[PDB]
């Protein structure tokens, strides 16, 4: 069963590569600005020395994951003027320079379906809780610039951009060599170059209306935000735990009770909050080891899938991948998948070889397909009647070593 | 209603007990400190970063001696520049771009040029363009 | 190392107990009183001890990421040849020489790097005597003198013969068909 | 000076308080034990480490 008529469609693949880096000052988390807590704190030991070595060790690794995914590019190539490459409409994917966004039309809809602690966003405000979320190294404009130079440069240079210097190539010359990857001839592109381009132009139009209407295709990026929210609020609500003291307030225990009633219940709420601080530090340290996994699925699907073309099955696109499109997104990467999906097969009769001159005749490629009328050589990805000649088949051994040889002639 | 609380559970707003003026209670400013040095073999000067703070209160409290910690021999040199990371104090703002050597955050890196410690915005890489030439390779 | 100096320096902590040496707690305090202050020192010395295990246990799984990298990047790159994108150096990997390092490995990947480029004018098809002709492997190359074939890594001319020409289909359909003489 | 310490807070060497000879201190022995056995099926002798 061999096809003749396929489809090209687009599949969205979504990954996160970084989560929100935080930091914690102990003396306002633990002590709550009291003096005698810090007097009690220095008797535990300098344990907040190590508990800002850890949340710096994570926060320095959310810079690498944002940088190891996107900053594979050596040269920031400009957005070209015409965005219409032999019928290929790259308008919605490269950013429109008319907007004051520096964002494509895809990326604007991605931010609008995703859309307690101190932060300086400019208005800088502090919280009573000692929780700060420092901003990343690469801002989202730099993230939307590496996106744009990965679709500008690959539209004009193709796999050469990942191979070496970004050598020019026409993009119709580009896609044809990407048919040569999947064992599919140049005539499949060039003969069909109108509706090849016009399915792909409407396949982008599907992803528009699929993302204007609904959401939850970005469920992974939502849950990265949700695990930020819980682990801060669990760290928030354990401030209000009594831990065997008469209250969870270090200044009531300071001021209202006796000084012998104080140090009994100061020493309770520190040891309670200290090892509730360490549980947070540990559970960030585990959750930042899944991101370091799923930022290496993105630093290989932006090495292998975006620059090259991948010879790996169900890896960056169901079916046979052709090209990949990076996007920016809040905390992560959204890929698009130009996939080769064959369709509309019919039944054909195969046979191992030809019996002519009493000798067996071995094909280099494919099978021998009986038309009902004629024998010929084709490949199993599209119907292609190439006739059995003197060099697309070779010889070893006599007939009937194969079971079911054809009484045919090598023409 | 006597007072207000935030989305957390500490009070940040109060109706005044004496004159009933509705107030806000933000906490005092605080944060971390970095130190940006180029190396002892390189030099003996440093420039410090004060994290997650407003340059209005930080540059004030240096001259008014309100910081814990406080240094023996230190002064700003009147170089205070607000990033989103905080008030970088001690380095010289430069309007050009380079490659990142010591990161700060929000697209700002710092290094050691002509020598002194300078700060700037990152350059993402070399700038270039490729023609889309319809028949050329 | 700094995991252990975390651990050694937590011997000298008092942990909220009376002292940080057990022969100074047992000395001054009497054995009904001392053994409750020893318990806050033992529990203080266990909770820094079990945390050391968990910090070793997470950093142990940080290495099984990098040890299953090096098991692949030796048994796919030295023991074969890698056909992947910037796996094993930058370019086109040819050999790889692994060395041995303290607590790790050292690779020596040798890549093939293209160089010294030059434009020309291209073509996807030739109209030769009523048909359109196509490349088997390569592109139609015109350096101003003649039309020939080369490969995309090295510039070397190939006479456009129907040996290395994908002969199929009629002329004047495909975009960019250039009237030449295929031999 | 009368006694030396190591990088920890343990006094690893002292001087003789009577004859002024400086003496190391060594933690006489400790260590773990492991049991190297062929399995209780094929044998019943072991070897300790
Ligand atoms: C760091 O702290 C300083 C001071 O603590 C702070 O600077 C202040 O910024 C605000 C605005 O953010 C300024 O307030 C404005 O002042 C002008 C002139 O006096 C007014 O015209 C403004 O009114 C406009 O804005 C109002 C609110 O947006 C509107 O309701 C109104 O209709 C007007 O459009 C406004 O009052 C203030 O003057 C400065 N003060 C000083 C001393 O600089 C700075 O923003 C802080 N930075 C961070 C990052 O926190
Ligand atoms: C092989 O697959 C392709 C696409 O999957 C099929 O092409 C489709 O052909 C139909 C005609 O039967 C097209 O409908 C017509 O489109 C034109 C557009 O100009 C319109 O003017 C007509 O009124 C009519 O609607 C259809 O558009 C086209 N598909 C696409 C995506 O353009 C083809 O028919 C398949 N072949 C077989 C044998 O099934
Ligand atoms: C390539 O794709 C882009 C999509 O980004 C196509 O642009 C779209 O073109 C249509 C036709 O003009 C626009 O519809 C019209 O928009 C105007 C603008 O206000 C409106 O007044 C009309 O009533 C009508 O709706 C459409 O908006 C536009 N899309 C965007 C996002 O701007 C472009 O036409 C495609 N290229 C080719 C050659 O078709
Ligand atoms: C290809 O062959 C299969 C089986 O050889 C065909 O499937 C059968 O179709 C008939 C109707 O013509 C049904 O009665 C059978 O139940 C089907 N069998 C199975 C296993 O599906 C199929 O229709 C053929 N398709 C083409 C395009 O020739
Ligand atoms: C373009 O390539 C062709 C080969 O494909 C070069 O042609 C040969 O050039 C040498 C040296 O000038 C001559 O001796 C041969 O007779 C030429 N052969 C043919 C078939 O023309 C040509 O020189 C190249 N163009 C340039 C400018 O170097
Ligand atoms: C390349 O050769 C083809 C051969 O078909 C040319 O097509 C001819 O075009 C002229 C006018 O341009 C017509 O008068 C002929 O009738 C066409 N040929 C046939 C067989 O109908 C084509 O024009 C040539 N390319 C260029 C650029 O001139
Ligand atoms: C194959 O069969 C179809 C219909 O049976 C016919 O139109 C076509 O010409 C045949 N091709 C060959 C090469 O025999
Ligand atoms: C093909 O020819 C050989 C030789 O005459 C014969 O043995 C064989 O049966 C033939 N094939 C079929 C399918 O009849
Ligand atoms: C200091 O840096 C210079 C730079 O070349 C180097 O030669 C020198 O060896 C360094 N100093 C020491 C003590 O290594
Ligand atoms: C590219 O070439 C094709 C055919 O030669 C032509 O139809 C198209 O207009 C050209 N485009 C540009 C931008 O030159
Ligand atoms: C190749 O062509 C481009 C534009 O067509 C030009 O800028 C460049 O200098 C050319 N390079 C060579 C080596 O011919
Ligand atoms: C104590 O006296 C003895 C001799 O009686 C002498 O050898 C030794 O050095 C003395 N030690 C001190 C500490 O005076
Ligand atoms: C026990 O040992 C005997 C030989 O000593 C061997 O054949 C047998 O398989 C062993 N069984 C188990 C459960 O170890």
């Amino acid at each position: 069963a061999i096809p003749t008529n396929f489809s090209i469609s687009i599949t969205t693949e979504v990954m996160p590569v970084s989560m929100a880096k935080t930091s914690v000052d102990c003396n306002m988390y633990i002590c709550g600005d009291s003096t005698e807590c810090a007097n009690l704190l220095l008797q535990y030991g300098s344990f907040c020395t190590q508990l800002n070595r850890a949340l710096s060790g994570i926060a320095a690794e959310q810079d690498r994951n944002t940088r190891e995914v996107f900053a594979q590019v050596k040269q920031m190539y400009k957005t070209p003027t015409l965005k219409y490459f032999g019928g290929f409409n790259f308008s919605q994917i490269l950013p429109d320079p008319l907007k004051p966004t520096k964002r494509s039309f895809i990326e604007d809809l991605l931010f609008n379906k995703v859309t307690q602690y101190g932060e300086c966003l400019l208005i800088c405000a502090q919280k009573f809780n000692g929780l700060t979320v420092l901003p990343p190294l690469l801002t989202d404009d730099m993230i939307a610039a590496y996106t744009a130079a990965l679709v500008s440069g690959t539209a004009t240079a193709g796999w050469t951009f990942g191979a070496g210097a970004a050598l020019q190539i026409p993009f119709a010359m580009q896609m044809a060599y990407r048919f040569n990857g999947i064992g599919v001839t140049q005539n499949v592109l060039y003969e069909n170059q109108k509706q090849i381009a016009n399915q792909f132009n409407k396949a982008i139009s599907q992803i528009q209306e699929s993302l204007t209407t609904t959401s939850t295709a970005l469920g992974k990026l939502q849950d990265v935000v949700n695990q930020n929210a819980q682990a801060l609020n669990t760290l928030v609500k354990q401030l209000s735990s009594n831990f065997g003291a008469i209250s969870s307030v270090l200044n009531d225990i300071l001021s209202r009770l006796d000084p012998p009633e104080a140090e009994v219940q100061i020493d309770r709420l520190i040891t309670g909050r200290l090892q509730s601080l360490q549980t947070y530090v540990t559970q960030q340290l585990i959750r930042a080891a899944e991101i370091r996994a799923s930022a290496n699925l993105a630093a290989t699907k932006m090495s292998e899938c975006v620059l090259g073309q991948s010879k790996r099955v169900d890896f960056c696109g169901k079916g046979y991948h052709l090209m990949s499109f990076p996007q920016a997104a809040p905390h992560g990467v959204v890929f698009l998948h130009v996939t080769y999906v064959p369709s509309q097969e019919r039944n054909f009769t195969t046979a191992p070889a030809i019996c002519h001159e009493g000798k067996a005749y071995f094909p280099r490629e494919g099978v021998f397909v009986f038309n009902g009328t004629s024998w010929f050589i084709t490949q199993r990805n599209f119907f292609s009647p190439q006739i059995i000649t003197t060099d697309n088949t070779f010889v070893s051994g006599n007939c009937d070593v194969v079971i079911g040889i054809i009484n045919n002639t090598v023409y | 209603q006597q007072f207000g609380r935030d989305v957390s559970d500490f009070t940040d707003s109060v109706r005044d007990p004496k004159t009933s003026e509705i107030l806000d209670i933000s906490p005092c400013a605080f944060g971390g400190v970095s130190v940006i040095t180029p190396g002892t073999n390189a030099s003996s000067e440093v420039a410090v970063l004060y994290q997650d703070v407003n340059c209005t209160d930080v540059s004030t409290a240096i001259h008014a001696d309100q910081l814990t910690p406080a240094w023996r021999i230190y002064s700003t040199g009147n170089n205070v520049f607000q990033t989103q990371a905080g008030c970088l104090i001690g380095a010289e703002h430069v309007d050009t771009s380079y490659e990142c050597d010591i990161p700060i955050g929000a697209g700002i890196c710092a290094s050691y040029h002509t020598k002194s410690i300078v700060a700037y915005t990152m350059s993402l890489g070399a700038d270039s363009s490729i023609a889309y030439s319809n028949n050329t390779i």
